[PDB]
This record gives structure tokens, C-alpha cells and sequence, in this order.
């Protein structure tokens, strides 16, 4: 296993009111699993992604992630880990805007010794794997609202990430462009050992997935498994049990 | 209901609201200031003159423009971060007068509350230098300032005259947008070139070309062909506007172009050094090209005002010093014997130096640089001073060779003299020849023997073993004694001076303490006017560095917390920006000493005797002062990142 | 009929690079209709929103709205349009970060002569049946990315508009959310009769239209008319025709 967690708990409060939106969330993601989660739209799912990883903080519980754990750990360390691993899809399009889109692309590359030509050579074939290209000179005003959501997917994709966190990939997507994302994100997956997270409502994209949590009021609710079955039964099922809910 | 609205956005959007009034209160709190030094019957008497009315003509515009320009920079940016309820509101229904009228009403009550409110610090800042300099300086000028009444008229008639300016650029603004550009115009980019475009590397030449004719012709200012009061007041508004242009088209035209050609020259890689320092000012170059003009002009004026005040602070020293030649200096041998017998009883010691002195005429023609015009005395009869070698206790000059002494630097711009070359002695019926050696750097006779100010000349003793034996009684004085009076270090040499005073009755010995009070006393008001305005613009160019690093520390607030989210260490943002406050503090601080450098060039041999001794002090200690306060930006940067996120 | 267009087109340049992002769309809504947009993702869909309105200039072409022209129009008409007609929604979510979600939805109430008791009473009817209601004290940077959707298509019913245009309204909203603003927007369809336009790229959520228009580099591709059909019909139609395209 690679991601543990045991009791987990998070509150938003200002010292007067403290609302919960996280009570006892357990999870045991595996090596090589396309776990994926949906439910609901006033819960934390959002905040669950930043507390599973090392963004945020925590009020009550321990995780666990390759072995070593994350109470003592200080901001040095867990900047570092967070830089070497740990790709991230944002849902507020976290662009920055005194840049262009070549070097949004391009920055998180530029830390250990990478070289110029192959530098040039990987953000060639990534823009043009996805389809952001003829756009490497335009700043992100000038840009659509969907191309936006297009460069931050490929900007997590670049620097050979062991894990990736997903939120809501396909938002501003048509059918065509979200069945290319998680078609990629499918054979990233596959070909090479590395763990994907993706959030997402439409039933369509989590039918590419191998499980399915259903979250609603910070509670688990449900747990598919998929396993020996084709796309469509496991379709119809999710279809099936969101109408239940 | 809309009053409601715009209080409770108020209630919010408190930090741009405190970054406009600040302005409004020190513009002001500088310009009354100004305006009550000028308004003061004390200054009459420099009134009037030739040269001394016609800076009040030149000054009186320079702090006009530089008021409204900064003022109207200052509400510029104030419109422009709002841009967005602007927008909301058209679409809402509003037209575009409703808003106009809405926002100048908002302007009239901020800007008259600001005007009543910085009367009152103007004042208290006014006082305040005044105390410091009649406190802790210790001059005497005999000058009060107080409240008048022609001051308020003048200052309430031009920052009432500004607010149609104001009303001009806010009503074009409203006029020229579109109800989309005004939601993206807070992150939109100013550069708009994107290329090379050789055309500002011209408009850089230009700058530098205006720059340096503008110092060209300050150079030949005094002493020249303006004479009537009505050509200085050209001169000096010609040169002080074309340094100004010449500065802002400088800036303006070579940033521009060397953050193109290395940006350009890269392809786009941008690791994290670069990003926050090279990006920044490419998306803010457009806007930083009229501030960093402003800190320029006002760094240079306070560097300039201090230098001309320190130079004659320390030249009325120095001089006072120099006409005595020594501590004590007496006249007859007689009152010395009294002075000396009554320090006996006084349980202090004195070193007596007795040094004959021979008044001989020489010619020194040959070795002067300069031209006949100047005559200073007939070229052929200068009046000198000979002294012996035994004397001197410092050099032993050889036979056949002659050594001036004395520096006097104001002397070495009329007389100039060569290198080493032939004197002529002439005497009664004897010709004998001399060398020259070197000049040294002391005085050894009081100026009752030096004539018109030329220093004395030693010689070797075996020469001077005939010249005191011939002793042409022709142009000699009563008597040939420079009898003087030594101290140890620093005592009670008041005391002394005391004893001094209740010894010679009729006062004909000379004194120090005595010629640097007068010399001090007669250049009371000269010492302090130019004292009084370089503090009040050295504190207007530290407040107007403070307000620059707030607007700029918030603007880009936001960037900070996505790139710590990627991964990027806090120890690691603050390696790239050291580089912008570096060239932030780097560029205007060369530029504004450059400035200053030809400007108390051109304007000194007014206010003293001596220049490359206070000058280089004087820019040391502001140069010290202006890393402090990069240091403490740069602090200022640390604690702002590490809360970030 | 209330809108007509004819040959609209649209550049985005500064005279020396100049692209086409609209080239001859024709458009004939009539009084009481629900008409939909949706194609491709990098078309002009949220140009042709903003041109169609009176936010944008039209190139060359001429937009006819209630009989008078309006390209050519005077400030003060158009003004007075503005404010008794429209209402907009903005894919970005242009809301006012220094208010909260009182002031943001009540902005429009802030000019007409009502008093302290009627403008509260339409917000908190519009509240009670949009589903945020106990978010009224919090600004809008505490909130998630779907309760300001919410906010965003709020601010365009609370006072009783007679063109309302969407723009993508179903965007980060789950099943349930999406039925509900659909079935409401329908009702205000029929009762009050105002005509709506939305674009959406979900199916689903167009089902519930009468019409749609697909739009292929900014050209007209076909029109699905609906009529006496059944929605389950008209769903199957919508789908073998995006299958096609
Ligand atoms: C006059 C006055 C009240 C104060 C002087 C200072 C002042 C506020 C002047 C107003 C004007 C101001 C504000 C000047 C700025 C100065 C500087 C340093 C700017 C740096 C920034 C900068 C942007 C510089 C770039 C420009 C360049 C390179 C050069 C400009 C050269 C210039 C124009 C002036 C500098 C030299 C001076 C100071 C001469 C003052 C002359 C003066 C009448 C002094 C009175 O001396 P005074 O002893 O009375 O003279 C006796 O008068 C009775 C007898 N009959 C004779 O006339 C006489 O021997
Ligand atoms: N300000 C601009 N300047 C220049 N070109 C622009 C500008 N804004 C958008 N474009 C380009 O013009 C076209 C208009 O894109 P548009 O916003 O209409 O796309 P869309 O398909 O409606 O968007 P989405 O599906 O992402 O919501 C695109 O090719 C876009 O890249
Ligand atoms: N910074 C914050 N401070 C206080 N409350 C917050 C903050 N961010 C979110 N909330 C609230 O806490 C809960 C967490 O919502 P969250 O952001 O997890 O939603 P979500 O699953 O991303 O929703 P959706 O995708 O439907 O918009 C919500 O009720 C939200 O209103």
C-alpha cells in the first residue's frame, strides 16, 4: 500500500464557530489503483484531496505514505517531497499571469539539470499529445477557458510524477477532449507503476476507473470494487446507485 | 442605496483607501512648508540681489510640477486597482455620468479632508527641523518662522487648481473603456512590444544626449554671459527641465530593451531565480518608469543641498583656522611676554616658535598656468614671504632650490601652477636664481605677511644666510616676528581664550575662536536655508521610498501562494528577490550621485574654500543610510513571504 | 421574433494579427423560446454570448433586439435597456470579492425605488428555493466552487428579468443541483414569458430545451427542432447526432 489513513478529521472555524466537514474518513489506496471519488456537492472533497496530501493541515488523525509519517515533519522536507513528487490538477485553473503557457508548462522541469534542446524536445511532444499548441506565445488572458483547464492538466504530466492528484479533470471539456484526457491518464496508469486520484461527477469519466467511493456528509457510503466486469455493466451500476442516493 | 454599498466596500478595502490619503498629506505637508521658509521677513535681504531672486523663480515652478505630477501618479494607480465595481456597475444600468458624478464626490471629500489634514504636519515638521538645526548644529541666523497668512492662500489656490487635473484624467479614463476590458485590465500586461524594436535604444541616446548638454551648460553658468536677472532664471529653468526629461527618457528607453534582449535570448525556460525578478518588472516596467525618475530627482536634490551646507560649515572652519596660522598669534613681543607670563601662574604649558621673516618680491611668471587677464598685481611683482630652513621642522630643502608651502584649494582655479621649472629672487643689486621643487601643505606665516593671500617660500639656510644680511628695507613691515602660542590636546582651552581676550586692550592680536565666530556669524542665513530644505527633502525622499514598498509588497501577494504550493521551498523565494531590490536600489542611487556630482561642481567658490574634502564625507553617510533601508525592505519581504500561505 | 442577426463577425487582433473566430451566424429566436448552443471546445460560443448581447462590438453585421436596431445605438437607450431587460451569467464567476452574498445577489436592487422589506423578501425567496440560504454572512472566497455557481446564476432572477442568458450554468453542479436550476429556469420559461439561452456542453442538461444549434468553427451546422417528441427521444437524437459530428 502506499497511501493509509486512520481517522482522519478537519474543521474550518475562526475560535466562535467550528463546522465540521470531515468525521472519520479511512482509506487504503493501493500501488497502481484508479481510485476515484464523487458524491454529493456541499461536502469535503476538496478539502480531503488537500488534507491527503501535504498542502494543508490536519486536527485529528494520522497518514501514512511509503512508509514515513507526517506529525513531525517539518515545512523543509515536505516542500521538498511535495516538489519531487506529488503532480497536482487545481480546480481554480492556478495559472500564474506574468507568464505564458510554454513556461507554465515548462517551470517545474527546471530543478535538478534538465538541458535546453530536451527540455524543448518533452514540451513538444506533451503540447502536442493533448492539443495546446500554436498557444506557446500567449499569456492566460488572451487564452479560452477551456485550453486554461487543458495546460494544467499537461503541466502535471511532465516531470514523471509518482503520484497524481486529480480534481474534477474533465470540467470544460466536451466528450471528445475528456475521453483524450482519461485515455492518457488511463495509459500513464498502466504502462508505468504510478497511482492516480481523480474527483469528478460525471459518471462517464469514473466508468474509466477501477474503484469508486461515494462520500456524503464526511461519512463513507458504499464502496465499488469493478474487478472482472466490462465498462458497461460497471456504468450501468454507478448509474444505478447514484439514482439510489 | 448605493451610499451604503460603497461604505461597506470601504469597510474592506482598507489598505488602497491608507496608500492615497498618505500621499495627499506629505505632497502637502511639503509644499506649505516651502512656501512659509519663502514667506519671511528675515529673507529680504536675500531678496532683492542679482543671483539670489531668481532661484525663488526656479524653485517656485520645480516644486509645483513635481507635486502635480506625483499626485496625479498617485490617483492614476488609485482608479486603476479598483477597475472592476466600474464595470459591475455599468452593467448593471448605470450610465456613465452617474459614475463620474459618483466618484467625484468621493474625490472632493477625500482630497479637501487630506488638504485641512496636512496643514497641520507641514507645521510641526517645519518647527521640528528648525529645532534641530538651532539645537544640535549651533548656528546663528536670528530667523523665526511663524503661521502668516499668505501661505494658506497659496497653498489652497494650487491644490484647488490640481483638482481639475484630477477631474481631467478620471473623466477621460471613465470615457475610454469598455464594459469587458475593465474585468481583465487589473492582470493585463503593459509591455505591448513584445520584440526588439531598436527604436528605444534611440530614445536612450536621446536621454543621454539631453543629460549631458544639460550638464554642459551648467557647467558655464556663473562667471559667464548671464548677468541680468532675467537670463539666470532662463539658464536654470533650461538645465533643470532638460536633466529631468533627459532622466525619464533614459529610463524609460533602456529598460525596455536590454529585459527584451534577454528574455528573447532565452527561449523561455525560466527556472526559479528569474521569475521574480525579471517577469516583475516587465509586467510593471511602463509604471516604474516615472517613479524611479522621482526618487532620483529628490535623492539628488538632499545629496546636494547637505554637500553645499557641509561645504560651508567646514570651509568657515577651515579658513578660520588658516588666517591665524597657529593656535595664538601675536603682534609684538611684549603682550606675548604678558600672555605667556600670565599662562605661568596658570599651571599650563606653551610652545614658543620665534621665525624671522624677510619680505622679498619674486617672479613666478614662468610657472603659472594661467593668463594675463587675471592679473591679481602686476605679473612681474608679486609680493612673497622668505623664510629660512632651520624653521621648519618637517623638511630640509637642498642649496639652489625653492619650496612653496599652502594649499588653499579656491587658490588653484586663478593662480595655477606647473610643474618644476625657474624662479627669479630680484634684489637690490643682486640676481639670484631658484628652482621650484613642491608645493607642501601647511601655512607658516599669519595673513598679515602673506599680502594679497600668496603663501611663503622656503629656502636652505646658506642661501638665506646673505638674503637676511642684505635685507632691502623697502617693502618690509614694522617689525619681522610670527612669535605664536601652542596648545597640548584638547582642555580648557576657553579658559585660555578668556585670558586672551582680558590680555590684549585694544584687541589688535588675532585669535581663533574669535575669527570662526565671525566667519560663522556672516553666513548665518546662506547656512541655513540650504540646511532647512535638504532635511525637509531628505524626509520626503524616505517617505516616498516607504510608500513604494507597501504598494508593490501587496500588489503581487497573490503570486507568492501558488508557487509554495508547487513545492518550492520559503528559503527559496527569497533568492529571487533579492536581485529586483538589488537593481530597485542599484540604479537610482548611481544615477542621483551622478547628478549631484555635476551639480555642487558648477555651484561651489559661492558658499566656501573647500570641496573634495566635505563632499566625499557627505555622500558616504547618505550612501549607508540607503543600504539600511534596502536591508530592512528586503526583511520586510522575508516576513511578508513566510506568511503567504 | 426578438433577435436577428445577419452575417455577425467578430476579430480579436490589433489590426497586424488578426484571427476569425465568427463568420456568417444567423440566428431567429422568437418570443418564448428555450434555445441551446453547444460544439466543439475551442468554437466561439461565450464570443457569440457576448456579442449577441450588448457587451461586445459587432465587426461587420447588423443585430436587431425588439424591433430597434442596437449596434448603433445611443448610451442612454441602451442604458435604460440594461436595466429593465438582460441579465447575465459569467463562466468565470464574476463576483465581488470586498462584499458578501447578501450585497452580491441584492446589487441589482440597489438602484429601483424598493424599500428595506421587499428586496429582503425576493432574496430570501431567492435563496430559500436555490439551496443557499445559511450562506449569507461568508464572503466569497470561503466558499466552494460550486455554491459560487449558485451565487453567480442567483444574481440574474431577483428582479424579473425578460432575456436571461446563460452561460454554462451546469458546470461544477451534480446531478441533482443540475435538475433542479433546470426545472426552475423551465418554469420561469413558461409562466413568465421570457425567453433563455444557455450553452452547456452535458447532454443531459440540454435535453431539457426545445432547441439546438451546433456551431463548428464558427459556421452553422445543423438544427435539431424537437417538436412533439418525447424527452427520452430527444435525448437519443442529441446523442447519434454529437456521435456523428
Ligand atoms: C539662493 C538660495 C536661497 C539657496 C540656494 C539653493 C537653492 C534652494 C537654489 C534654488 C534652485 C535649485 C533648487 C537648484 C538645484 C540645486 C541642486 C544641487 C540640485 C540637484 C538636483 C538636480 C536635479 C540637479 C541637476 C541639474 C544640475 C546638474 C545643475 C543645476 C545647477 C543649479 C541650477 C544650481 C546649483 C548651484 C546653486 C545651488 C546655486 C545657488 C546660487 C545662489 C544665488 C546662492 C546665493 O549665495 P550668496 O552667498 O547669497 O551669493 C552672493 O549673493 C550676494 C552677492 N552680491 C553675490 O550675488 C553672491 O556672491
Ligand atoms: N482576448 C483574446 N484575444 C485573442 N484571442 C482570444 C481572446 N480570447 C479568446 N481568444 C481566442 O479566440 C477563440 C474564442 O474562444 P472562446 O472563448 O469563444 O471559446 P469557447 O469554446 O466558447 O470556450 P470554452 O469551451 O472553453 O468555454 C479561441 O480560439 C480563443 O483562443
Ligand atoms: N476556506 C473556507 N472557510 C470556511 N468554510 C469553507 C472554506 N472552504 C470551504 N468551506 C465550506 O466547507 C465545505 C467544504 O466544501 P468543499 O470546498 O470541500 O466542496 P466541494 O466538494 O469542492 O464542492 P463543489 O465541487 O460542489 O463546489 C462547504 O460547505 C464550504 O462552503
Amino acid at each position: 500500500v502506499i497511501l493509509e489513513a486512520n481517522k482522519i478529521r478537519k474543521s474550518y472555524g475562526n475560535k466562535l464557530n467550528k463546522q465540521e466537514v470531515l468525521k472519520g474518513i479511512d482509506i487504503h489506496i493501493e500501488k497502481g489503483e484508479f481510485v476515484s471519488i464523487m458524491g454529493a456537492s456541499g461536502s469535503g472533497k476538496t478539502t480531503l484531496l488537500n488534507v491527503l496530501s501535504s498542502i494543508d493541515q490536519v486536527s485529528h488523525g494520522t497518514i501514512h505514505i511509503n512508509g514515513n509519517d507526517m506529525t513531525a515533519m517539518k515545512e523543509k522536507q515536505l516542500a521538498e517531497f511535495r516538489k519531487q513528487h506529488l503532480g497536482f490538477i487545481f480546480q481554480d485553473y492556478n495559472l500564474l499571469d506574468t507568464l505564458t503557457v510554454k513556461e507554465n508548462i515548462l517551470l517545474p522541469l527546471s530543478i535538478t539539470k534538465l538541458s535546453k534542446k530536451e527540455a524543448n524536445r518533452k514540451f513538444e511532444e506533451v503540447a502536442k499529445e493533448l492539443g495546446i499548441y500554436e498557444l506557446r506565445d500567449k499569456y492566460p488572458n488572451e487564452i479560452s477557458g477551456g485550453q486554461k483547464q487543458r495546460t494544467s492538466a499537461g503541466r502535471a504530466f511532465i516531470h514523471d510524477p509518482s503520484i497524481i492528484f486529480a480534481d474534477q479533470p474533465t470540467g470544460a471539456l466536451d466528450s471528445k477532449s475528456a475521453s483524450d484526457l482519461l485515455n492518457k491518464l488511463s495509459q500513464l496508469n498502466q504502462k508505468r507503476n504510478a497511482t492516480i486520484i481523480m474527483v469528478t461527477h460525471d459518471p462517464v469519466a469514473a466508468s474509466y476507473c477501477g474503484r469508486v467511493i461515494f462520500i456524503k456528509d464526511g461519512q463513507m457510503y458504499t464502496q465499488l470494487n469493478k474487478g472482472g466486469q466490462d465498462r458497461q455493466t460497471f456504468f450501468q451500476d454507478i448509474m444505478k446507485t447514484q439514482g439510489v442516493l | 442605496n448605493i451610499n451604503q454599498l460603497i461604505l461597506r466596500n470601504l469597510k474592506k478595502n482598507l489598505r488602497n483607501y491608507y496608500l492615497y490619503v498618505f500621499a495627499l498629506i506629505f505632497s502637502v505637508a511639503l509644499y506649505f512648508a516651502f512656501v512659509t521658509l519663502q514667506y519671511d521677513p528675515a529673507i529680504n535681504e536675500v531678496k532683492a540681489s542679482i543671483k539670489g531672486a531668481a532661484a525663488i523663480k526656479t524653485a517656485s515652478i520645480l516644486l509645483v510640477a513635481v507635486v502635480a505630477i506625483f499626485i496625479l501618479y498617485a490617483n492614476t494607480i488609485f482608479i486603476k486597482r479598483r477597475s472592476k465595481e466600474i464595470g459591475l456597475f455599468q452593467l448593471i444600468g448605470m450610465t456613465k455620468h452617474k459614475i463620474f458624478r459618483i466618484l467625484s464626490a468621493e474625490n472632493v471629500m477625500l482630497y479637501f479632508g487630506s488638504l485641512a489634514i496636512g496643514v497641520a504636519a507641514g507645521f510641526s515638521i517645519s518647527k521640528l527641523v528648525l529645532m534641530i538645526l538651532f539645537k544640535i548644529v549651533d548656528v546663528k541666523a536670528d530667523a523665526k518662522l511663524h503661521f502668516s497668512e499668505q501661505a494658506l492662500v497659496q497653498t489652497v489656490i494650487v491644490f484647488c487648481g490640481i483638482y481639475l487635473l484630477i477631474m481631467i484624467m478620471n473623466y477621460t479614463f471613465i470615457k475610454k473603456q469598455s464594459i469587458l476590458s475593465l474585468f481583465k485590465v487589473t492582470s493585463s500586461t503593459e509591455d505591448k512590444v513584445k520584440k526588439i524594436s531598436f527604436f528605444q535604444m534611440l530614445i536612450g541616446a536621446l536621454g543621454i544626449v539631453l543629460i549631458l548638454t544639460g550638464y554642459y551648460v551648467s557647467s558655464e553658468l556663473f562667471g559667464g554671459k548671464f548677468k541680468t536677472i532675467n537670463e539666470l532664471f532662463v539658464a536654470m529653468s533650461f538645465i533643470l527641465g532638460s536633466v529631468i526629461i533627459g532622466t525619464f527618457l533614459f529610463y524609460k528607453g533602456s529598460v525596455t530593451f536590454i529585459s527584451n534582449i534577454i528574455r528573447k535570448s532565452k527561449g523561455g525556460y525560466l527556472n526559479i531565480s528569474e521569475v521574480l525578478s525579471l517577469s516583475s518588472i516587465m509586467f510593471r516596467m511602463k509604471s516604474n518608469a516615472l517613479l524611479l525618475t522621482i526618487i532620483t530627482t529628490v535623492s539628488a536634490l538632499a545629496i546636494g543641498l547637505l554637500s553645499l551646507a557641509y561645504i560651508s560649515y567646514y570651509s568657515s572652519e577651515k579658513t578660520a583656522e588658516q588666517n591665524v596660522a597657529a593656535d595664538f598669534s601675536f603682534m609684538n613681543e611684549k603682550d606675548a611676554k604678558l600672555f605667556e607670563n600670565k599662562l605661568r601662574e596658570s599651571n599650563i604649558s606653551f610652545v614658543k616658535k620665534a621665525t624671522p621673516v624677510l619680505q622679498a618680491n619674486v617672479d613666478i611668471a614662468n610657472i603659472m598656468d594661467g593668463t594675463p587677464k587675471e592679473m591679481q598685481g602686476d605679473p612681474g611683482n608679486m609680493q612673497l614671504a622668505v623664510v629660512s630652513d632651520k624653521d621648519v621642522k618637517g623638511v630640509d630643502v637642498a642649496a639652489g632650490e625653492a619650496v612653496f608651502s599652502g594649499y588653499t584649494d579656491l587658490l588653484q582655479k586663478i593662480m595655477v601652477f606647473k610643474d618644476s621649472g625657474v624662479i627669479k629672487v630680484k634684489s637690490k643689486h643682486e640676481t639670484q636664481p631658484l628652482k621650484y621643487k613642491g608645493l607642501r601643505e601647511e601655512f607658516l606665516v599669519s595673513y598679515t605677511f602673506t599680502s594679497g593671500g600668496m603663501p611663503a617660500v622656503i629656502v636652505d639656510d646658506s642661501l638665506f644666510k646673505q638674503l637676511d644680511k642684505d635685507k632691502d628695507p623697502r617693502i618690509q613691515l614694522a617689525q619681522s616676528t610670527f612669535i605664536g602660542v601652542n596648545v597640548k590636546h584638547d582642555d580648557q582651552m576657553e579658559k585660555a581664550n578668556e585670558l586672551f581676550q582680558q590680555v590684549n586692550k585694544k584687541n589688535e592680536h588675532l585669535s581663533r575662536l574669535d575669527t570662526s565666530a565671525a566667519q560663522k556669524s556672516l553666513f548665518g542665513m546662506v547656512m541655513f536655508i540650504v540646511g532647512f530644505l535638504g532635511l525637509t527633502f531628505l524626509i520626503t525622499s524616505g517617505c516616498i521610498l516607504y510608500f513604494k514598498q507597501m504598494g508593490e509588497s501587496e500588489d503581487e501577494k497573490p503570486s507568492y501562494t501558488i508557487l509554495r504550493k508547487l513545492g518550492f521551498t520559503q528559503g527559496d523565494l527569497i533568492k529571487g528577490i533579492r536581485i529586483k531590490q538589488m537593481y530597485n536600489f542599484g540604479i537610482p542611487l548611481v544615477v542621483g550621485l551622478f547628478h549631484s556630482y555635476f551639480a555642487v561642481q558648477s555651484g561651489w567658490f559661492l558658499f566656501g574654500s573647500e570641496v573634495w574634502a566635505p563632499m566625499i564625507m557627505v555622500m558616504v553617510l547618505y550612501t549607508a543610510l540607503y543600504s539600511i533601508f534596502g536591508f530592512l525592505s528586503v526583511l520586510y519581504y522575508k516576513k511578508v513571504i513566510k506568511s503567504s500561505l
